[PDB]
């Protein structure tokens, strides 16, 4: 049996990248070929893999991470990457091996009105550990004066809505990105490839 | 399946450095972090630190704190403990413990506390040196009757005491060594039997103490 | 910064009862980041429940972990022999600066009383050899585990010279045994004729002595 990337790939919805969704892939025969060879993904650039060196290769754990950010916040989702969503959002370690793999979703995630349903991580008073998903709400203290748990100035609720209108700029559109992680340990394979 | 194992048991001698170290397998050792806790004998828990080795990311405890070093090396999957100048006071079991991050998220679910621990590691930290036990015989006189043996003044623990080669097991009870006050330790090994097999029964007490390499059989007769 | 104290320090309970366990927090672990492990003699602590109610992985439904704020429960509904051991809560709000233990709470097996079976022992010359006597007073298969053994050397009372160890639950009747080591030089040996070891205890009526002569 195959493995089901279709359910991550092709979801009607995607996560906010705060509470970005991870789905693991095991007991399947994965080919990445199929992947690609489609012309409909802006980014998909792999680490510590061949991608065409992926359809012969086994792995212990394959997961397959999903959210919605910016365009010109793609750049972010690499290991050892610097910014709001790499160190508050979604972070990848150092010796990350799998791909990221993007494309344009603004005919999906942005409709007349605009779509303020998708969130981020502004603030966070220390970074993310990889692979860590922070969705608390704590309100974070910007400024000198202590919050106590109230909004107010310098006292900000941590998630702010994405923009996304229909008519944004490029970089300001929503885009759709896959991150796959193949992990190696000493123990059986779970997937490989014809 | 996630293993974390730690080093052998150590006995140190007052002002003298230890390291020891734990290491984990079945599980990125990057992705979580790694404390250390404390049981002295016969008492609780204490937190002595934590340590994320995906980038040596360390936290102490306040009473730990440059009391201890805790460390770590990604390209072996080992966190380390270490002490400068050991004192009698850190004689304990160690424990290294996995605990993920409330915000982890790698299986695709959220985890909490020390999900793994390792089996413990004992120091013993005395100014007494490697002695074998002494063993002397309790004997009964005067329908069930009691003998053992009495296995004094050793160092460092453990003591592993079988009858008859271990085929005498019911009623056996090997009590719990306590710590004499010259530094050394002590038990008993005590066995309720037949009085009428006092006449028809021999019985052998068999002491090893591995550290000493002393392995000693004794006679247990009527007074 | 924040304290955990638990209640109680100790308890007795049979098998099938409900086990009410209490941890208190100095402030509020607002967080809920609480968890709770159970530890038996000789083995590593065990996760029971973490987030204050989330069992861990393989953990019996009948283990249940409730609260908020400053106090928190682990709640044990139909006790099985297992589930005798020591429990400890966890605290680790303020991650990953500071985590605290409490100082536990220990869960043992009730029984019907059992009297200890008492025995005495005398030195055996080879120890006399070498300059030191000790004097063992065994008490055997007891419950509950509170006993008062005390020694007699010519009817006077010995105090800071004997040291009692006491085994552990034992796995199929669940009773109790004791040793208590009195030692004195050889010469404190010859000072004094009658060695005796009074017992008290519960399953006795009146208590118990075991005594012998030196050289008889
Ligand atoms: C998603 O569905 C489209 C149909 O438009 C298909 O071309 C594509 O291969 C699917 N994605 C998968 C199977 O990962």
């Amino acid at each position: 049996n195959l493995c089901p990337f279709g359910e991550v790939f092709n979801a009607t919805r995607f996560a906010s990248v705060y509470a970005w969704n991870r789905k693991r892939i095991s007991n399947c025969v994965a080919d990445y070929s199929v992947l690609y060879n489609s012309a409909s993904f802006s980014t998909f650039k792999c680490y510590g893999v061949s991608p065409t060196k992926l359809n012969d290769l086994c792995f212990t754990n394959v997961y397959a991470d999903s959210f919605v950010i910016r365009g010109d916040e793609v750049r972010q989702i690499a290991p050892g990457q610097t910014g709001k969503i790499a160190d508050y959002n979604y972070k990848l370690p150092d010796d990350f091996t799998g791909c990221v793999i993007a494309w344009n979703s603004n005919n999906l995630d942005s409709k007349v009105g605009g779509n303020y349903n998708y969130l981020y991580r502004l603030f966070r008073k220390s970074n993310l550990k990889p692979f860590e998903r922070d969705i608390s709400t704590e309100i974070y203290q910007a400024g000198s004066t202590p919050c106590n748990g109230v909004e107010g100035f310098n006292c900000y609720f941590p998630l702010q809505s994405y923009g996304f209108q229909p008519t944004n700029g490029v970089g300001y559109q929503p885009y759709r990105v896959v991150v796959l992680s193949f992990e190696l340990l000493h123990a059986p394979a779970t997937v490989c490839g014809p | 399946q996630v293993q974390l194992v730690q080093s052998g048991a150590e006995v140190k001698k007052p002002g003298e450095s230890l390291k020891i170290s734990c290491k984990g397998s079945g599980y990125s050792f990057t992705s979580y972090w790694i404390g250390w806790v404390r049981q002295m004998p016969g008492k609780g828990l204490e937190w002595m630190g934590i340590i994320y080795p995906g980038d040596s990311d360390t936290r102490y405890s306040p009473s730990f704190q440059g009391q201890v070093t805790i460390s770590a090396d990604k390209s072996i999957s080992t966190a380390y403990l270490q002490w400068s100048s050991l004192k009698a006071s850190d004689t304990a079991m160690y424990y290294c413990a996995r605990h993920p991050s409330p915000y982890y998220y790698g299986s695709g679910s959220y985890s909490g506390g020390f999900d793994y621990w390792g089996q413990g590691t004992l120091v013993t930290v005395s100014s007494a040196s490697t002695k074998g036990p002494s063993v002397f015989p309790l004997a009964p006189s005067s329908g069930t009757a009691a003998l053992g043996c009495l296995v004094k003044d050793y160092f460092p623990e453990p003591v592993t005491v079988s009858w008859n080669s271990g085929a005498l097991t019911s009623g056996v009870h090997t009590f719990p060594a306590v710590l004499q006050s010259s530094g050394l330790y002590s038990l008993s090994s005590v066995v309720t039997v037949p009085s009428s097999s006092l006449g028809t029964q021999t019985y052998i007490c068999n002491v090893n103490h591995k550290p000493s390499n002393t392995k000693v059989d004794k006679k247990v007769e009527p007074k | 910064d924040i304290v955990m104290t638990q209640s109680p320090g100790t308890l007795s309970l049979s098998p099938g009862e409900r086990a009410t366990l209490s941890c208190r927090a100095s402030q509020s672990v607002s967080s809920s980041y609480l968890a709770w492990y159970q530890q038996k003699p000789g083995q590593a602590p065990r996760l029971l429940i973490y987030g204050a109610s989330t069992r861990a992985t393989g953990i019996p439904a009948r283990f249940s972990g409730s609260g908020s704020g400053t106090e928190f429960t682990l709640t044990i509904s139909s006790l099985q022999s297992e589930d005798f051991a020591v429990y400890y809560c966890q605290q680790y709000d303020n991650w990953p600066l500071m985590h605290t233990f409490g100082q536990g709470t220990k869960l043992e097996i009730k029984r019907t009383a059992a009297a200890p079976s008492v025995f005495i022992f005398p030195p055996s010359d080879e120890q006399l050899k070498s300059g030191t006597a000790s004097v063992v007073c065994l008490l055997n298969n007891f419950y509950p585990r509170e006993a008062k053994v005390q020694w007699k050397v010519d009817n006077a009372l010995q105090s800071g010279n004997s040291q009692e160890s006491v085994t552990e639950q034992d796995s199929k009747d669940s009773t109790y045994s004791l040793s208590s080591t009195l030692t004195l030089s050889k010469a404190d040996y010859e000072k004094h004729k009658l060695y005796a070891c009074e017992v008290t205890h519960q399953g006795l009526s009146s208590p118990v002595t075991k005594s012998f002569n030196r050289g008889e």
